């Protein structure tokens, strides 16, 4: 044997592992490494648009702190 | 945009697989190979003849019951109202009406298939 | 003497009624069947590793035919045609004449193996143990004509399989 | 030549794929189908070789004629052989399917299924053992391993 | 067809999936055995009965041998008759395994088939050891039997018999109390005793209706 | 012409492009097709005839057809719409050359186009099928057995005597 | 006792002469069991037995890679066994 | 970079389906006292590759009586829909983040039946038509109960977003709050995927090959792939719905491993169920779904509407 079914199960598990970590890593890579923003409502979209406008490089994930307030 | 892209990608993958299936292998088609299958003997009639449905009443009842699904789906949002008593009364009223309709169809032998 | 197979009556008390309700609502016997399949999953299978392992056989096994010889090298067959007369499928053809030394020998001994039913009647009828069914069973061919044996092929089969045919006959001839 | 090497390797790949995935039709006639079942039984487990029965002729690669073919049955056998998409193979199992057998001289029996369809492998016996049928199937696999379609196409 | 049990052309008239008429067309395995028997001696005709019912072989041999013995006015020795009954019961085991497992396979349960075809293999081994053929033995003959049993056969038969009950129990656990199996089998194919008698039924097809009969 | 021929099947398969290109609308070609079974029987009879040792035979059909009418009849038996249009010789040669580059069996070739649009010679001085005891089978009696495979489901059951045989340029 | 079966697998690997022989027998015969050598043919076939297995798996043969004229590294069949070892291997006798 | 994500979502699923074929064969074999594929490739690991290569090099058949357009459309639609119904699943991050992901799954799953319908009808054969009619009956049997079970379960989630199911089950699995609904949902998912004991559209012993009897080679392979992809996808949906894994924003790999393990367990349970039981009659499935599941589902819908209001446990995100 019953343990010779295990290789196929392991191959299936390895194949099914790929989508989740692929999505996680691609989200991190394209969003500054910080967990791509979620906008279910218009308020969050407005926050994202304000961030993009004040970024100066037209990317929302570029975050400005107190050093931009002088 | 993204959903349109993924729909196009999936449909293109399926179509490409069909094209591979139909253009790669060697084809030898003759009349006997493409005849309909009926366990080795020729069919008596046509497959386009009427085929009786013994569960037509259940089909119409499913048509009617499918719209109560649309009526009941906004319940997670309706639960957030301030006047919860009216909302609960109306949800229970709708579900009781649906259950009574099911009971009426059941007791008059509406769920039994035609023989 | 007889017995009934489905003539029993269920108990009507509250305990058994609740037990049957719980069985209906919680799928007890279905779980039992799942458990039986699970137990079978953990047993050793009965499969053998063919062709490296073979299924058991016995000395009586009736396989491919062969014609035999005496220890001196002379053929055992004397063209009596008893096997031909007894063959239930008419799968044997025999022609004979006196040999150059006056012996009684066949000039044609053919067995159609697509007519044969492998009953073993020929080797029961033979009085000199000339024709036998050997132990071989892996002699599938690619053409129909390769299964129409003549005297040369049968004598070759005897010469090829005698080492096992004699041993199998030795282990069983006391049952005959 | 590079092209000969490429076509040889592709032919090997296609032959391996074909012989390692043989799906016979769920088809039996007489006593020999019982030995076919015992071939499918756990002791021999033909599925372990990649051999799976499939009911539809459109999803089958091999036809095993297991039993006597009568005159009444011959058109149906030919019809279900014709509906198999190619490539397709036929295995003749037992004396009745090979040459008529015990019923060779009868008025209602076809003297061998090779009068109706071409046959790749003849398995002798009445009935052949499940081991003998397995030997025939493996011989058919070896025969499929020997075919040269792409090489002959290239030599044209 | 997988569920046609061989060569059967059931022409069926249906309204939807309801069966209005069944017309079984047979003769796709008619090989003219009786005329062929007319062209053979009594000994030469015995192997045909092996191939009549290729699941109950020694039983057909036994029936033919009993008929020939009655016509010949001879009596087999007691040991031959005991061997005949023993192998008839083994053959009954084989036949009932085939029947139940393939009926379940037609219904949709495939596992018991594989569970019991190993027992079928062991019984085939018994057949081959006694006769040299796994299924077409021609062992039972009008004089009795062809050969005596090999010196170590009864021990192996006892070994098989002392364990077959657990296999029957596992099959019963798989099927008997399953509610799906009951829904597929209960009240299906009901036949009355009078109709069974008038239609020429025999065997279990009588005993299932309550008729107390057994040859 | 026959079930596995490249004559009737070739013209029937032209439906896939939508129109049938015919040099000069096929009005300057004459064809005399012959059945396959007649050819095979004639070969057998030539083998079994002792007088045919050094002879030369011409196996031709009982009717001569213009190419346009032959293709029209082929399309009528197959119940496919017929849309013939005239294509010049050099354009057709170009198309054939384009198709010739197929490493598999080419759909058409320049040689095939040349042979399709050439009339069949008449050789009355040579013996034919009727000198070997064979009566030539007309195409109108055997065209359905080749062309029923090219029909759609709506027309699969149409009988042989439905499609009104074509006109022959005989004598 | 999981460790015991793991060590049994390790000795199964080692008993085939290392990883090379282990893989050769795994890809040639689809079986890595280790038995007692009963004998060797003049054609090269080796015969192994293991009475701890159930009836049917207690005897087996590893076919030679080269018989009379053909390469049998991959192409093997049951007709390759000579008659004496044929009688032994099919359990028609108890004596090799 | 989004196309890379689509490819890395869709190719591994096809590989998993290919090897699920082998896993099913081996599990059934070992449950039946045999081995299953162990010859081609070590432990039969190359069996799916041989099966696919054989199928796609074999001749596909165009039935003379068939309707070619729908005959070719149906497997394309089946495979495309099976691939599409994977995009909103959070693992723990969805490829496409939807406000109403559950409704999207409902709609596309109800659209997937038309592949079987149109393939069976366009085959123009009797067994295919019987299979298609059985598909109609099966959908009518299960759809309403499926939808009501889903709504009753999501009444505790607060929304139709699939990601919120992660935060809802942070401390306890939803199996411990709605196990009767979960049992009914599991049976409904078995019926939705035409799996034993509800594999009536195929009906191997009854209808030869059922709705795909006329299909051969690659078009048949596509139907097989869609079937098994639907199996895996439905079990993943069940695992996300009732066995909620814990997610740490800084290590989503742990969530992915746990969720894949639960999905694999559910799929193996599917194969176990197939190996253990006989087949229903297709009217008995309708009676089971309409006379036993529906009243209980209505009562539990009432209960799950009343419970959060009774206990002041109403979820957020109006
Ligand atoms: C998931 C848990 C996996 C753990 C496991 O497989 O242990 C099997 C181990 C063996 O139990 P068994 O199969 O009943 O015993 C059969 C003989 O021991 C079999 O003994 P053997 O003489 O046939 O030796 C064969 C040996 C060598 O055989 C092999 O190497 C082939 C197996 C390759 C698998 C990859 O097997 C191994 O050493 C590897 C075993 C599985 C490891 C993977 O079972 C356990 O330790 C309990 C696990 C709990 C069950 C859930
Ligand atoms: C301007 C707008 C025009 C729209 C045109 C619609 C696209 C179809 C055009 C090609 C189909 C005709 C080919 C043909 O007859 O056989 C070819 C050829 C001839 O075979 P034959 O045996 O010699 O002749 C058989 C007989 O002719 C008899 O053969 P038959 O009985 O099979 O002929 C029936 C066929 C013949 O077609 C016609 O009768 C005329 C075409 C007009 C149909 C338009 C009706 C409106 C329906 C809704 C709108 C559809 C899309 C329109 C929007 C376009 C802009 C994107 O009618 C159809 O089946 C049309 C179905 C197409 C609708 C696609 C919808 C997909 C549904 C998926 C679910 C949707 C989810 C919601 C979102 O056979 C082949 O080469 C193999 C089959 C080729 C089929 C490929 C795939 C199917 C068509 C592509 C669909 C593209 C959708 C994107
Ligand atoms: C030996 O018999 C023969 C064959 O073998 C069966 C043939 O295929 C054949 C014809 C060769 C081809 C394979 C024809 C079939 C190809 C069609 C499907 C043409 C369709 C191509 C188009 C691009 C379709 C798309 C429509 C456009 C407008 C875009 C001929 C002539 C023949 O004679
Ligand atoms: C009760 O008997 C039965 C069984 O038991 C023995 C079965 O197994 C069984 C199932 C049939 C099996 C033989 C499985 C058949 C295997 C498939 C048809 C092959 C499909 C595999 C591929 C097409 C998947 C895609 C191929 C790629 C390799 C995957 C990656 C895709 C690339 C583009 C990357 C049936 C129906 C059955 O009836
Ligand atoms: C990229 C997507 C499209 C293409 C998909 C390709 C899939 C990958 C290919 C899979 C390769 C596996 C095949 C090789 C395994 C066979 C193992 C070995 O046994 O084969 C032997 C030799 O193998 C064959 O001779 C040749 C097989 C492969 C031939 C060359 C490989 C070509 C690969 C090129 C890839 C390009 C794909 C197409 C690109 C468009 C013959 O032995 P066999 O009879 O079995 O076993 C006997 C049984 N016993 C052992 C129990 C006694
Ligand atoms: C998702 C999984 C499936 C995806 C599909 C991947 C498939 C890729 C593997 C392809 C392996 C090579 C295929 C070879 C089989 C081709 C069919 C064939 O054998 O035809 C043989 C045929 C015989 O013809 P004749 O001898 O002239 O006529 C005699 C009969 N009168 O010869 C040929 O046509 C061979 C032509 C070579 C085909 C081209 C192969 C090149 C690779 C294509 C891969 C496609 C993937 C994209
Ligand atoms: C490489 C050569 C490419 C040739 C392209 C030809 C396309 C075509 O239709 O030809 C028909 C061709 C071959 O047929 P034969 O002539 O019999 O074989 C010839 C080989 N001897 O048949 C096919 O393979 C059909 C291919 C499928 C068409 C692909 C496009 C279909 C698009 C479908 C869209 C709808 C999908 C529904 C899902 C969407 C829902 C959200
Ligand atoms: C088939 C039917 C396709 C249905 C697709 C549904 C996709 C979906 O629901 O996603 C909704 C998604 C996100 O919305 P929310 O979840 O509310 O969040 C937004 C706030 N951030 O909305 C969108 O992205 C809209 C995108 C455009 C609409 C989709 C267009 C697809 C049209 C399908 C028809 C295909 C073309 C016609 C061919 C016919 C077939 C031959
Ligand atoms: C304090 C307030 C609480 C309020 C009360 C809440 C408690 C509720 C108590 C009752 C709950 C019972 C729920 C059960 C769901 C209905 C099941 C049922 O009763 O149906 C069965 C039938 O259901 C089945 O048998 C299903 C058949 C399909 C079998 C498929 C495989 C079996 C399942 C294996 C285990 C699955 C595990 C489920 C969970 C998986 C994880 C998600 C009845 O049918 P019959 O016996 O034929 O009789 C009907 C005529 N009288
Ligand atoms: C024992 O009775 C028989 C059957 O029932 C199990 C069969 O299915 C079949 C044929 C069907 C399969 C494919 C062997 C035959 C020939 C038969 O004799
Ligand atoms: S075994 Fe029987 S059928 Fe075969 S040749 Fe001998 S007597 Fe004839
Ligand atoms: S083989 Fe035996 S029975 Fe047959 S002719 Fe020769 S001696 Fe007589
Ligand atoms: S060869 Fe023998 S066992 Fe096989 S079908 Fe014919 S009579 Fe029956």
């Amino acid at each position: 044997m019953w343990f010779e079914i295990l290789p196929g199960i392991a191959v299936m598990a390895a194949c099914l592992f790929i989508p989740g970590m692929a999505t996680a890593h691609i989200h991190k890579f394209t969003n500054g490494g910080k967990e791509k923003r979620v906008a279910h409502f218009s308020y969050q979209w407005n926050l994202m648009e304000r961030d993009r406008r004040i970024s100066g490089v037209n990317r929302y994930h570029v975050t400005k702190g107190l050093e931009n307030i002088d | 945009m993204n959903i349109m892209l993924t729909l196009l990608t999936n449909v293109t993958l399926a179509s490409l697989l069909v094209l591979i299936a139909f253009w790669l292998p060697q084809l030898n088609a003759y009349s006997e190979k493409t005849s309909p299958y009926e366990c080795g003997f020729d069919p008596m009639g046509s497959a386009r003849l009427p085929f009786s449905m013994k569960f037509f009443l259940v089909a119409i009842t499913f048509l009617l019951f499918d719209l109560e699904i649309a009526l009941l789906l906004p319940l997670p949002w309706a639960s957030q109202t301030n006047n919860l008593k009216t909302m609960l009364t109306m949800a229970l009223f709708l579900l009781i009406l649906l259950a009574a309709s099911l009971a009426y169809e059941w007791t008059q032998k509406g769920l039994e298939w035609a023989e | 003497t007889y017995k009934f197979v489905n003539m029993r009556e269920p108990s009507m008390d509250m305990k058994s009624v609740t037990d049957r309700a719980a069985q209906t609502l919680l799928w007890t016997e279905l779980v039992r069947g799942l458990g039986m399949t699970l137990s079978y999953l953990f047993r050793e299978p009965a499969t053998i590793n063919y062709p490296f392992e073979k299924g058991p056989l016995s000395p009586r096994f009736r396989g491919e035919h062969a014609l035999r010889r005496y220890p001196s090298g002379e053929e055992r067959c004397i063209a009596c045609k008893l096997c031909e007369a007894v063959c239930p499928a008419q799968a044997i053809t025999i022609e004979a004449e006196p040999r150059a030394d006056g012996s009684r020998r066949t000039t044609r001994y053919d067995i159609d193996m697509t007519k044969c039913i492998y009953c073993g009647f020929c080797q029961e009828a033979c009085p000199v143990d000339a024709i036998v069914e050997g132990p071989n069973f892996e002699f599938s061919t690619e053409t129909h004509e390769e299964l129409l044996y003549n005297k040369e092929k049968l004598l070759n089969n005897g010469d090829k399989w005698e080492a096992e045919i004699a041993a199998n006959i030795q282990a069983d001839y006391l049952y005959r | 030549s590079r092209g000969e090497y490429v076509v040889a390797k592709l032919d090997d790949l296609v032959n391996w794929a074909r012989r390692s995935s043989l799906w016979p039709m769920t088809f039996g006639l007489a006593c020999c189908a019982v030995e076919m079942m015992h071939m499918a039984a756990p002791r021999y487990d033909m599925d372990r070789f990649g051999v799976v029965f499939r009911a539809s002729p459109r999803q089958s690669d091999v036809m095993i004629v297991a039993g006597t073919l009568t005159n009444k049955m011959a058109p149906a056998l030919r019809k279900v052989y014709d509906q198999m998409p190619e490539p397709r193979y036929v295995v003749s199992m037992g004396s009745c399917a090979n040459g008529g057998g015990y019923y060779h001289y009868s008025y209602s029996v076809v003297r061998g299924c090779d009068r109706i369809v071409p046959v790749d492998i003849y398995v002798p016996g009445c009935p052949p053992t499940a081991e003998a049928l397995l030997y025939g199937i493996l011989q058919l696999q070896r025969k499929i391993k020997r075919e040269k379609r792409l090489r002959i196409w290239y030599r044209r | 067809h997988p569920a046609a049990h061989g060569v059967l052309r059931l022409v069926m008239e249906l309204s939807g999936e309801m069966v209005r008429k069944c017309d079984p067309h047979i003769g796709l395995l008619h090989r003219g055995t009786e005329k062929l028997i007319e062209y053979k001696t009594y000994l030469q005709a015995l192997p045909y009965f092996d191939r009549l019912d290729y699941v109950s072989m020694m039983c057909n041999e036994q029936a033919y041998s009993l008929a020939v013995e009655k016509l010949l006015n001879i009596q087999p020795p007691p040991r031959a008759q005991w061997i005949r009954v023993l192998f008839g019961e083994i053959t009954r085991l084989l036949n009932h395994i085939m029947a139940v497992t393939t009926h379940a396979l037609d219904i949709g349960a495939m596992t018991p088939f594989f569970w019991m075809f190993e027992e079928r293999e062991k019984m085939f081994e018994f057949y081959e050891r006694v006769s040299g053929a796994r299924m077409h033995a021609a062992y039972i003959r009008p004089g009795g039997v062809h050969q005596d049993l090999p010196l170590g056969l009864l021990d192996d038969i006892y070994e098989f018999s002392k364990n077959f009950s657990f296999r029957i129990d596992e099959l019963e656990e798989m099927l008997t109390n399953n509610r799906i199996w009951r829904n597929r089998t209960v009240d299906i194919g009901v036949v009355t005793a009078e109709d069974a008698l008038n239609y020429g039924f025999s065997g279990v097809m009588l005993r299932g209706s309550g008729i107390q009969w057994d040859l | 012409f026959g079930r596995e021929d490249r004559f009737l099947n070739y013209f029937a398969s032209m439906r896939w492009f939508g129109g049938v290109p015919l040099i000069s609308l096929g009005k300057e070609t004459v064809k005399q097709p012959v059945y396959i079974v007649d050819v095979s029987k004639g070969i057998i009879n030539a083998i079994k005839d002792p007088d045919a040792k050094g002879k030369t035979f011409a196996f031709v059909g009982p009717n001569r057809y213009l190419l346009f009418d032959l293709v029209q009849y082929i399309f009528a038996v197959a119940y496919r719409p017929f849309l013939p249009y005239p294509l010049p010789h050099f354009a057709y040669r170009w198309v054939g050359r384009l198709f010739e580059v197929s490493p598999f069996e080419p759909w058409t070739t320049r040689d095939k186009v040349e042979r399709v649009h050439m009339s069949d010679m008449t050789l009355p001085h040579l013996p034919g099928l009727e000198d070997l005891g064979i009566q030539a089978t007309p195409l109108e009696l055997k065209a359905i057995e080749v062309l029923r495979r090219h029909r759609t489901y709506r027309w699969l059951t149409s009988e042989m005597e439905d499609v009104k045989p074509a006109k022959t340029v005989n004598i | 006792e999981l460790v015991q079966v793991l060590r049994r697998g390790l000795q199964q690997v080692s008993g085939h002469g290392g990883l090379r022989g282990y893989l050769r027998v795994l890809f040639r015969a689809n079986d890595v069991r280790v038995g007692t050598l009963v004998g060797e043919d003049k054609y090269g076939n080796k015969y192994y037995e293991d009475n701890k297995q159930f009836f049917g798996r207690h005897r087996w043969v590893i076919y030679t890679t080269e018989m009379n004229g053909r390469d049998t590294f991959w192409d093997v069949d049951g007709s390759m066994v000579p008659p004496e070892w044929h009688r032994w291997l099919h359990c028609m006798t108890d004596d090799p | 970079m989004f196309m890379i994500n689509i490819l890395s979502l869709i190719i591994p699923i096809l590989l998993a389906v290919a090897f699920l074929t082998l896993v099913e064969r081996k599990v059934l074999g070992y449950m039946q006292l045999r081995k299953g594929p162990n010859v081609v490739g070590p432990y039969g690991l190359l069996q799916p590759i041989a099966d696919a290569l054989k199928l796609f090099t074999k001749e596909p058949l165009r039935p003379a009586t068939s309707s070619i357009s729908m005959f070719i459309i149906a497997p394309i639609l089946a495979l495309s829909l099976a691939l599409t119904m994977w995009v909103p699943l959070p693992m723990p991050y969805p490829l496409i983040n939807m406000n109403l992901g559950v409704l999207f799954m409902l709609a596309m799953s109800s659209l997937a039946v038309y592949s079987i319908l149109w393939s069976g009808w366009a085959s123009n054969s009797k067994y295919a038509l019987i299979g298609a009619l059985r598909a109609v009956a099966q959908t009518i049997s299960y759809e309403v109960t499926l939808a009501i079970i889903l709504l009753s379960v999501l009444l505790m989630n607060g929304s139709y977003t699939l990601s919120t199911l992660i935060t809802t089950q942070e401390h306890i699995w939803m199996i411990f709050t709605s196990w009767p609904l979960a049992m009914m949902w599991f049976i409904s998912t078995l019926a939705e995927t035409n799996r034993a004991p509800f594999d009536l559209t195929e009906g191997e012993s009854e209808l030869v090959s059922g709705f795909n009897v006329e299909y051969a080679a690659g078009p048949f392979a596509m139907f097989f792939m869609a079937e098994y992809a639907n199996i895996i996808m439905m079990n993943a949906f069940t695992a996300i719905l009732f066995l909620g894994a814990s997610h740490d924003p800084h290590t989503p790999e742990l969530y992915t491993i746990n969720f894949v393990l639960k999905t694999l367990a559910l799929t193996i349970t599917f194969l176990w169920i197939r190996a253990s039981y006989p087949r229903f009659r297709y009217d008995q499935l309708m009676h089971l779904l309409w006379k036993s599941f529906l009243p209980l589902t209505l009562a539990l819908c009432m209960w799950h509407i009343s419970l959060p209001i009774m206990t002041a446990s109403i979820p957020p995100q109006s």
